[PDB]
Order: structure tokens, then C-alpha cells, then sequence
């Protein structure tokens, strides 16, 4: 008996889970890639507003935004090299010897120098050229005949000498129609309600940044150490790990390089490693010894609260496969780093210097088909990095809970976005309503 | 953008004082596009869906008589079979969120009968002794 | 009913670094003409409704 | 094995061609229909 009549009304403030695509944006101030695909500036004060009584469910690992970003580093990684030179007429059979002069026995067969016939701007000429290659990118034929490593299976393109992918902060940006929501609650799971929320126009700065088993440069937590995982429980699913204290880390490539250009056609070079100037010595990263046993103490308090009171933390090695699996991967300085983390995860609880192998030639994680070939950098390098994460996979689950172990692990190029996405939500707007009121036309 | 979602945790009838700060927010490089020619399009096909998505509620509002309104009256009278409720918990004690939660599966039948509503009031006016 | 009677296999052979090359091997057992078959039984008769036509 | 209504039909080709390396090459054959391979100037 109320005799209403169904009014409308437009501008209603209602919003719905939604996926669209979202826009990158920079501060301006940053030959760089993300220099480039992220033009669009944003607002130096982003318009940030506290939603008052809003409840909102969230869940980290089931974010489009992660998926996004994903396809966006592995699309401009594909469009940087588009334009430069093939090495295709650098897959002939080469005569290496040892690089015996000057090298610490750390390095004893690490190095080769290795000659090959290789073609000159005419067709008609040929060179004998030489170069460094490390072991891990040589492969014998058949002791003295090598083929380069990935001849059988790939094609091979040079990096664009030119080019930088030296990470820059990048916000993402809702596009019209849209919203991105996100938890400034405390302690946040990754998964569930949280019922303190703001709406914003983008993200916050995130530098892509790509690394396995530990995770560098993100934002180190806030009150305590958070560990999220999907499950907890199941021992297939991964555990990750975030800290409110940075552990320093320094890495270094102490050999003395120079380079070489080679014409390897008309108007295309090819960039070789050449001579190494004084002694020979082994890649490696220095963790203060005094801060990581003390940080793992925290982690330790923390990962037994989902299993026990009183049960035993034990940090193993990692298990076989790729280094891509099994080392930290680490990109510095433009060189791909395999360094051995076995030094960090041997201990039981209840400065450490890290040897690092140097490779050229990248099969990068992204696909198999193609592979990168990384010019080598004059003068020497050094790297300095905030541990921010660690990645974790449990082996255990087995019935005895006496102890627990647990390993190294990930290694999935999202395990680095996810962790800064964890925050947002995007949402689509609805303006139109109905509801009765006591007025017709 | 001083309060894009402001009154979402508002109540139904203290929400109805933003309308126009939602509406006026929802339609709000140089050689890269061109050179990379996948995000020529991955960006147009963003602001395309904007525009389509404006039109198609402006159409809407045209058909059942509500062009150019933000607050719009109908003749269409509520069925209480499809919020059995009085207007003191509606308009108060209740967000727009929970109201459309609530309302969902009737939308389409309401619409219906808007265009309905519509329809018949241009047939009365094609008859100059209409409503007497 | 049209049928290639011959039993091939294939070899893979490298053209070039990732690039591979499919060449037709071996025919197993006799070499044989392919052929297609229609039922004369419907063929002169469905000629004739189209002659009326 | 050859039926006489497929004599002349197929030809046995062998040839030098390239392999992974470019300093190097292989001998393969494989079978070709005639239809697709024309005579130079009687092998
Ligand atoms: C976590 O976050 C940290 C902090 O941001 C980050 O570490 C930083 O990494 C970057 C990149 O690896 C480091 O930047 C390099 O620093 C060296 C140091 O040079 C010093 O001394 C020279 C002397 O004249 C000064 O001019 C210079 O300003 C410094 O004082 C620079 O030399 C590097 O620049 C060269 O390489 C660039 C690569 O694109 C070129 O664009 C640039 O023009 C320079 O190259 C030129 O000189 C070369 C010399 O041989 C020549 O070969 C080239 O052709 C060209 O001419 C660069 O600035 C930065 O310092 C690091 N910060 C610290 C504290 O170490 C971590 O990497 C990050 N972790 C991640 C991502 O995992
Ligand atoms: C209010 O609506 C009911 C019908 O709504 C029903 O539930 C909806 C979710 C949807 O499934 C409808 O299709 C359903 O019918 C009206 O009742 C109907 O009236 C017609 C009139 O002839 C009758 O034929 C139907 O059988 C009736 N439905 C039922 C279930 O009895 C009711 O009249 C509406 N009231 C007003 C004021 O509009
Ligand atoms: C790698 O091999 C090359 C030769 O193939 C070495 O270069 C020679 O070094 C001797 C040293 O006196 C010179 O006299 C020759 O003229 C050099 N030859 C050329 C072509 O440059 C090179 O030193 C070796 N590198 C290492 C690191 O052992
Ligand atoms: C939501 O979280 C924010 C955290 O950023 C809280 O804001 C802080 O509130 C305290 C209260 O005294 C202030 O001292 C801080 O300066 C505020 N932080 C900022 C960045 O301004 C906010 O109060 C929380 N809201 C709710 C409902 O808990
Ligand atoms: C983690 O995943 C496991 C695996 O699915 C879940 O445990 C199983 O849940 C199903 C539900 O029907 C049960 O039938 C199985 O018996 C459970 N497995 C075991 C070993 O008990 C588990 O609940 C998930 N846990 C979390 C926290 O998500
Ligand atoms: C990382 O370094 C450790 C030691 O520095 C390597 O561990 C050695 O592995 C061999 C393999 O059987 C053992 O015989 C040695 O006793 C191990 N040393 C120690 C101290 O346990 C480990 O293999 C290295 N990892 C990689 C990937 O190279
Ligand atoms: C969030 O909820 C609180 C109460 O649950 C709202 O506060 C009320 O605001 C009305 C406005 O006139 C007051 O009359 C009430 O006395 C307030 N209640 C209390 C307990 O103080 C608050 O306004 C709500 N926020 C929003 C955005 O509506
Ligand atoms: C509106 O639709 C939802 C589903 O989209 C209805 O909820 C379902 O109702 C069936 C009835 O048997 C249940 O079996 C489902 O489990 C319900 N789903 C959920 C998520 O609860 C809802 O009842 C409909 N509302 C009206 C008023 O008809
Ligand atoms: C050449 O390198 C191999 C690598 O294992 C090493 O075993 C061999 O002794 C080296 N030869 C010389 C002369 O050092
Ligand atoms: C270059 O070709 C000549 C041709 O006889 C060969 O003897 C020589 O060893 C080749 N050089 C290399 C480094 O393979
Ligand atoms: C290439 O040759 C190496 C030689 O050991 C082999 O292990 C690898 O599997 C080969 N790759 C392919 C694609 O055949
Ligand atoms: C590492 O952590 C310290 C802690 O305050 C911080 O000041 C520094 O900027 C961090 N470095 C990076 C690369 O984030
Ligand atoms: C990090 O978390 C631990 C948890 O107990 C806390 O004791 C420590 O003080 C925290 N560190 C910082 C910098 O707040
Ligand atoms: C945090 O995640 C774990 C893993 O699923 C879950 O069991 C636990 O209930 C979650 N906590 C909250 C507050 O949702
Ligand atoms: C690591 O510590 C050792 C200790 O002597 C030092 O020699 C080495 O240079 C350090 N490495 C780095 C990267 O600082
Ligand atoms: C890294 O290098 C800086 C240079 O001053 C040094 O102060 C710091 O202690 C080093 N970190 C480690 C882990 O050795
Ligand atoms: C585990 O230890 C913490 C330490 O304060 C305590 O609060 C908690 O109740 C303990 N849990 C059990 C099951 O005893
Ligand atoms: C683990 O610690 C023990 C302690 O003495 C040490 O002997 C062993 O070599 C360590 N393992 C690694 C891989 O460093
Ligand atoms: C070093 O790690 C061991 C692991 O059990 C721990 O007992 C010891 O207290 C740690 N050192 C410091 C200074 O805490
Ligand atoms: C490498 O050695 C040359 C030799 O003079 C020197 O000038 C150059 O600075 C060195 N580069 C380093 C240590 O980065
Ligand atoms: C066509 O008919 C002949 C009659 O003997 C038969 O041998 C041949 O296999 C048939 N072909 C097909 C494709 O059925
Ligand atoms: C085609 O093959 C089927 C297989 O059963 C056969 O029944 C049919 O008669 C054949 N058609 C002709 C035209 O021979
Ligand atoms: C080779 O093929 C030709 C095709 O016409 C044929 O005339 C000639 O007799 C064939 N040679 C043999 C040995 O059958
Ligand atoms: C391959 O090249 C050699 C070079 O003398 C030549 O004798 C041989 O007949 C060629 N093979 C073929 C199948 O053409």
C-alpha cells in the first residue's frame, strides 16, 4: 500500500569487479625503454580519497593487474630488440683454448678464447676474428672444436647496445569508467575483507624489477614481517615472504673488461668481449652476515606461527634444475648474474660472500625460440641492492611434526609484481539506479 | 576528482547530493604509437569503449522519457514483490551498494516496463482530448 | 570417396638454427595411384535431372 | 614396388644442403612428385 513509483537515477555512486587495461604513467623526470612507453606523467599530488564505512573483499592472487604487467615487460622486451643485428653468421665451428694467464684457480676453465672464420662487409671476404666466451655459452663438439650453446635449438640477436632497462618507477592508471581501489589496513592477509579503503587514480610507483628467489627493491612491509601464501598448507604452492627491514647486499664483477667492434656486415657490428686486464677473478655478492642471521630470526617467529609452537625451522639448499631455478638470478649493470644462495639457507633454528657465475647468452624465462646475446661492459662493476623478500617453498607436509623444512623457490617472473600489486583492485563504475520514492510524474 | 566514490559508504538518500561528481568524472606517446603500432591500438580501443558505454545510458534515458536529469520520475508504480520495504529503510540506513545488491534480477523486468511507460504517454498525446 | 592409397612417413631434416625442413621418406609397401571414386549408379541419373532443367 | 600407372611419377632426389652450422653441410634425399621437378638442360 505504499504507492510508489520506481524514480531514476543517474550519477549513482556503485561499482563492480571488473578487467580492463590499464595505462602506464611516469614522473617526466626519468634511451631508456620505460623512458619511452611511459610518457604520460602523472599528477605530482594524486588525488587519493578515504572511502568512510566501505567494506571491500580483496584477493592478491587472483589480480588482473599482475597478468598485465607480465605481458607489458615481455612485449617491450620483444620490441627493443626488433631492430638490431642477428649473430646468425656467428654459429660456425670455433678453435678455443684455456685463458690460462693470470687467473685465480677459482676461475681455471671458467674463461676461452676461442677464434673463428667469420664473414667482412663483402661477400667475397672473410676475417679471423677472436673473442671471450664463457664456459656456460660454449658447448664441445664431438677438445678443442665448440659450437655456441644455443645453435640447435634458437635463433640469436644482439641487445641493442643503445638501450637501457635499467627499472624505473612506473604508476598504473585507471582508464575513463574506471576505478582502482586500495587497503590501507594493517596486516594485510593478501586475501579477504579489509575495511579501510581508498580510492585512487593510479598505482604507486613500481619498478619492474626481476629477480628469482630473493626479491630486490620493493617496499619493505610496514610493522612486521607478513608471510602470504595462496594455500599455507599445501606443499605445492609457494610462500612469500615480506620484510620490514632491508638487507644490504653488494655484488661485484671484478674483472677488468675492454670490447671490440667487429663488422659482421654492411653497416652491422658485433660487439666482443675482449682482453681482460690484469688478474682473473670470480664474480661474487657480499651479505652482511650480522644483519641476515637476525632477519631470518624474525622470519622464523613469524612462519612458526602457521605451523606450531614448538617445532623446528630448518633452511635448506635448493633443489636441481636450470639456474634460472636453482641460483638468483640478478641483473646488474646490463650482465646477467648467477649467484649460489646456498650460503644464506643453512641453518636450523629452534660477511658471507656468494660465488656468481657470468652468462651471455639468454634464453630468457619468457620463451624458447629466440635468445639474447649481452655485449659485454668496459671497466669493472658494482652493484648495491635492498633485499626486500625472500621466495620459500615448504618440502615438507610429511607426518612428522618435529621439524619443518624449507627451501629457496619461485622463480615465476610474477612472484615480483604480485607482491607490489597486492594493494589494488580494479573496479568498473555503474551510474544508474532505480528506487521507489513517493513522487510520479 | 574531489569525491569520484566520496559517497559510496553514504546512505541512499545522503548519496543522491553527489550525482553530478560521479557523471562528471566518467568520460574524463606523440610517436610511440605509431612507430610500436599495438598500442596505437590498445589505446584507442580504451576510448572507444568510453564513448560507447556514455552513449548507451544517455540513449536509455532518452527512451524512458529522462533525457537531460539526474533525478528522473517515472509513472512506472513499484512492485513490492521486488523490495518488500517502506521508505524510512531505503532512503535511510541503507548504501546504494546493498540497494543494488538487493534489486539485481528485477533490473531487467523495471526497464521493461519503463519503455512500456513511455510508450504509452506518446500514444496519448497523438490525441488532443487525451487524459479528460 | 577420394583416397592417396601410398603409406608415407616423414623425416625431419635441420635447414638452419631452429629452422626445420619436413621431406616426404619411404613409401611402405607398392606405390599406388590415388584415385577418387563416384557411384555410377547415382552419377547417370542426376545428369538426367539436370538435362531436364 | 611400382605400379605401371605410377612409373615416371615419383623421382628419388638427393642434394647438398646446409646444416645448423655455417661452415657446414649434410647430404639428405627425399621423394618428389614430378609434377614439381623440372629437368635442367637427364639426372
Ligand atoms: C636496486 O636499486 C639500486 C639503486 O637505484 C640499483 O643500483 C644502481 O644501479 C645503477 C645501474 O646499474 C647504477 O648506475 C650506474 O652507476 C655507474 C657509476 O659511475 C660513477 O662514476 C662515474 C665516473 O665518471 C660518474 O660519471 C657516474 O655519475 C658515477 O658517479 C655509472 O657509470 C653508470 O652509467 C653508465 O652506464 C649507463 C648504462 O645505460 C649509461 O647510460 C651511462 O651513460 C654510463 O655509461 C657511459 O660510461 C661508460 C663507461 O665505460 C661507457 O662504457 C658507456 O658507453 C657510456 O659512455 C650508471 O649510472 C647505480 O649507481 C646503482 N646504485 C648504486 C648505489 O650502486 C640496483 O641495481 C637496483 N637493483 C636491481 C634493479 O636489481
Ligand atoms: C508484481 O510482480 C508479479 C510477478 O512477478 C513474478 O516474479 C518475477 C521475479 C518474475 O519472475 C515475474 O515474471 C513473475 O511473474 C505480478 O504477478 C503476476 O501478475 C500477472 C498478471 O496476469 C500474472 O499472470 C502472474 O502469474 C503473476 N505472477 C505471479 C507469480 O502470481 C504482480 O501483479 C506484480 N504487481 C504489480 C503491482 O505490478
Ligand atoms: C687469445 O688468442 C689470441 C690469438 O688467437 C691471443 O692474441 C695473440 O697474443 C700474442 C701475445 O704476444 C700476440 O703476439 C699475437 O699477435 C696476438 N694475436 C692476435 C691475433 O691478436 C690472445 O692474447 C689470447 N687471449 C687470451 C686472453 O689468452
Ligand atoms: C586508515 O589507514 C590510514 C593509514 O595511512 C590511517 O591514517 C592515519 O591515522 C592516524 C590517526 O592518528 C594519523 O596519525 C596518521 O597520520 C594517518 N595517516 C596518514 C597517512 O594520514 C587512517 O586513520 C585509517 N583509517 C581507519 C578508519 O582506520
Ligand atoms: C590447501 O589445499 C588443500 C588441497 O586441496 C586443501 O585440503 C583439502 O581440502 C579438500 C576439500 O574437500 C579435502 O577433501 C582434502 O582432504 C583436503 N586435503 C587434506 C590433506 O586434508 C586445504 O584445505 C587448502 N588449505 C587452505 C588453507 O587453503
Ligand atoms: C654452492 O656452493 C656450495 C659450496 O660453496 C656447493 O656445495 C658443494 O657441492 C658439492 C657437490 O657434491 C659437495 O661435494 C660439496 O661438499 C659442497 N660444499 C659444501 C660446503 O657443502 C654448491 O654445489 C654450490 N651450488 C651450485 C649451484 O654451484
Ligand atoms: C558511517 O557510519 C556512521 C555511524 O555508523 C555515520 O555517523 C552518523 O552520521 C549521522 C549524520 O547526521 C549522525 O546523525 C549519526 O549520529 C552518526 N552516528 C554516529 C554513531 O556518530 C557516518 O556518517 C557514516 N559515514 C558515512 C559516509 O555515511
Ligand atoms: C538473484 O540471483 C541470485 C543468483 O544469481 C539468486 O541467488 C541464488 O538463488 C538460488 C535459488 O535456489 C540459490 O540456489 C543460489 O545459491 C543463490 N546464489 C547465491 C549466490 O546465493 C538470488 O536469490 C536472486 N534474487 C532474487 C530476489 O531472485
Ligand atoms: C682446459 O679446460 C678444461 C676444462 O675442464 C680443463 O680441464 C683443462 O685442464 C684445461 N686445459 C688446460 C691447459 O688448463
Ligand atoms: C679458417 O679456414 C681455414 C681454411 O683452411 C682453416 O684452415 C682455418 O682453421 C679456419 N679458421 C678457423 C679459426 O676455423
Ligand atoms: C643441442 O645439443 C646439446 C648437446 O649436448 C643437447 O644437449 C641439446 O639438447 C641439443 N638441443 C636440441 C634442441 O636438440
Ligand atoms: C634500502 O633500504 C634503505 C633503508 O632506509 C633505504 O634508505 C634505501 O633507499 C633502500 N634502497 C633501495 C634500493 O631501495
Ligand atoms: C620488524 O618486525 C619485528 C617483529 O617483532 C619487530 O620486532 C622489529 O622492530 C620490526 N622492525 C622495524 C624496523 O620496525
Ligand atoms: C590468510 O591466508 C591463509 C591461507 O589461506 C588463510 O588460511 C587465513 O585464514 C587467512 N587469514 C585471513 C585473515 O583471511
Ligand atoms: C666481500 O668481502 C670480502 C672480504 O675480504 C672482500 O674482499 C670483497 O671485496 C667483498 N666483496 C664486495 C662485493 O664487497
Ligand atoms: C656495500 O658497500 C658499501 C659502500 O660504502 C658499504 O658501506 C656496505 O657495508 C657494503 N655492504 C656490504 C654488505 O658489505
Ligand atoms: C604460542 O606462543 C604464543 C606466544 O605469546 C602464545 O601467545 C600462543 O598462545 C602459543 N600458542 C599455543 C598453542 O600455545
Ligand atoms: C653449513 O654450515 C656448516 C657449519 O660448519 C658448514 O660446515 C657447511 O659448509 C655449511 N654449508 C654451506 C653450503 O656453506
Ligand atoms: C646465528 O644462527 C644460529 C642458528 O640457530 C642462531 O642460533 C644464532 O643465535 C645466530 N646468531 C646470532 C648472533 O643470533
Ligand atoms: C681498466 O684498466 C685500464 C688500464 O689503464 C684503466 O685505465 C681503467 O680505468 C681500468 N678500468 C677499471 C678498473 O674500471
Ligand atoms: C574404387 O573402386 C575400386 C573397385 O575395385 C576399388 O578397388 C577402390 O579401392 C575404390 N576406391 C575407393 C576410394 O574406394
Ligand atoms: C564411400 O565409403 C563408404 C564407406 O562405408 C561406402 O559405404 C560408400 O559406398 C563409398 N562410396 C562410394 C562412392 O564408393
Ligand atoms: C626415368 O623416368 C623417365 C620419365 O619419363 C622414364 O621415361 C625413364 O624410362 C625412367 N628411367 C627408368 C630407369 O625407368
Ligand atoms: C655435393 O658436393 C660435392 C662436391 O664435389 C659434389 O661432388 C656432390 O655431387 C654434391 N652432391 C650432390 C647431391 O649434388
Amino acid at each position: 500500500a505504499e504507492n510508489l513509483w520506481v524514480t531514476v537515477y543517474y550519477g549513482v555512486p556503485v561499482w563492480k569487479d571488473a578487467e580492463t587495461t590499464l595505462f602506464c604513467a611516469s614522473d617526466a623526470k626519468a634511451h631508456n625503454v620505460w623512458a619511452t612507453h611511459c610518457c604520460v606523467p602523472t599528477d605530482p599530488n594524486p588525488q587519493e580519497i578515504h572511502l568512510e564505512n566501505v567494506t571491500e573483499e580483496f584477493n592478491m592472487w587472483k589480480n588482473n593487474m599482475v597478468e598485465q604487467m607480465h605481458t607489458d615487460i615481455i612485449s617491450l622486451w620483444d620490441q627493443s630488440l626488433k631492430p638490431c643485428v642477428k649473430l646468425t653468421p656467428l654459429c660456425v665451428t670455433l678453435q678455443c683454448t684455456n685463458v690460462t694467464n693470470n687467473i685465480t684457480d677459482d676461475m681455471r676453465g671458467e674463461l676461452k678464447n676461442c677464434s673463428f672464420n667469420m664473414t667482412t662487409e663483402l661477400r667475397d671476404k672473410k676475417q679471423k676474428v677472436y673473442s671471450l666466451f664463457y664456459r656456460l655459452d660454449v658447448v664441445q663438439i664431438n677438445n678443442k672444436e665448440y659450437r655456441l650453446i644455443n645453435c640447435n635449438t634458437s635463433a640469436i640477436t644482439q641487445a641493442c647496445p643503445k638501450v637501457s632497462f635499467e627499472p624505473i618507477p612506473i604508476h598504473y592508471c585507471a582508464p575513463a569508467g574506471f576505478a582502482i581501489l586500495k587497503c590501507k589496513d594493517k596486516k594485510f592477509n593478501g586475501t579477504g575483507p579489509c575495511t579501510n579503503v581508498s580510492t585512487v587514480q593510479c598505482t604507486h610507483g613500481i619498478k619492474p624489477v626481476v629477480s628469482t628467489q630473493l626479491l630486490l627493491n620493493g617496499s619493505l612491509a610496514e610493522e612486521e614481517v607478513i608471510i602470504r601464501s595462496e594455500n599455507i598448507t599445501n606443499n605445492a604452492k609457494n610462500i612469500l615472504v615480506q620484510l620490514n627491514e632491508s638487507v644490504q647486499i653488494n655484488c661485484t664483477r671484478p674483472n677488468n673488461n675492454t670490447r671490440k667492434s667487429i663488422r659482421i656486415g654492411p653497416g652491422q657490428w658485433f660487439y666482443a668481449t675482449g682482453d681482460i686486464i690484469g688478474d682473473i677473478r670470480q664474480a661474487h655478492c657480499n651479505v652482511s652476515k650480522a644483519t641476515w642471521n637476525e632477519t631470518l630470526g624474525k622470519v622464523v617467529k613469524q612462519l612458526r606461527k602457521h605451523f606450531g609452537n614448538n617445532t623446528i625451522i630448518r633452511f635448506a639448499n635448493s633443489s636441481g634444475g636450470d639456474l634460472e631455478v636453482t641460483t638468483h638470478s640478478f641483473n646488474c649493470g646490463g650482465e646477467f648474474f648467477y649467484c649460489n644462495t646456498s650460503g644464506l639457507f643453512n641453518s636450523t633454528w629452534i660477511s658471507i660472500t656468494l660465488p656468481c657465475r657470468i652468462k651471455q647468452i639468454i634464453n630468457m624465462w619468457q620463451r624458447i625460440g629466440q635468445a639474447m646475446y649481452a655485449p659485454p661492459i668496459q671497466g669493472v662493476i658494482r652493484c648495491v641492492s635492498n633485499i626486500t623478500g625472500l621466495i620459500l617453498t615448504r618440502d615438507g607436509g610429511s607426518t612428522n611434526s618435529t621439524t619443518e623444512t624449507f627451501r629457496p623457490g619461485g622463480g615465476d617472473m610474477r612472484d615480483n609484481w604480485r607482491s607490489e600489486l597486492y594493494k589494488y583492485k580494479v573496479v568498473k563504475i555503474e551510474p544508474l539506479g532505480v528506487a521507489p520514492t513517493r513522487c510520479k510524474r | 576528482f574531489l569525491g569520484f566514490l566520496g559517497a559510496a559508504g553514504s546512505t541512499m538518500g545522503a548519496a543522491s547530493m553527489t550525482l553530478t561528481v560521479q557523471a562528471r568524472n566518467l568520460l574524463s606517446c606523440q610517436q610511440h604509437l605509431l612507430k610500436l603500432t599495438v598500442w596505437g591500438i590498445k589505446q584507442l580501443q580504451a576510448r572507444v569503449l568510453a564513448v560507447e558505454r556514455y552513449l548507451r545510458d544517455q540513449q536509455l534515458l532518452g527512451i524512458w522519457g529522462c533525457s537531460g536529469k539526474l533525478i528522473c520520475c517515472t509513472n512506472v508504480p513499484w512492485n513490492s514483490s521486488w523490495s518488500n520495504r517502506n521508505l524510512s529503510e531505503i532512503w535511510d540506513n541503507m548504501t546504494w551498494l546493498q540497494w543494488d545488491k538487493e534489486i539485481s534480477n528485477y533490473t531487467q523486468i523495471i526497464y521493461g516496463l519503463l519503455e512500456e511507460s513511455q510508450n504509452q504517454q506518446e500514444k496519448n498525446e497523438q490525441d488532443l482530448l487525451a487524459l479528460d
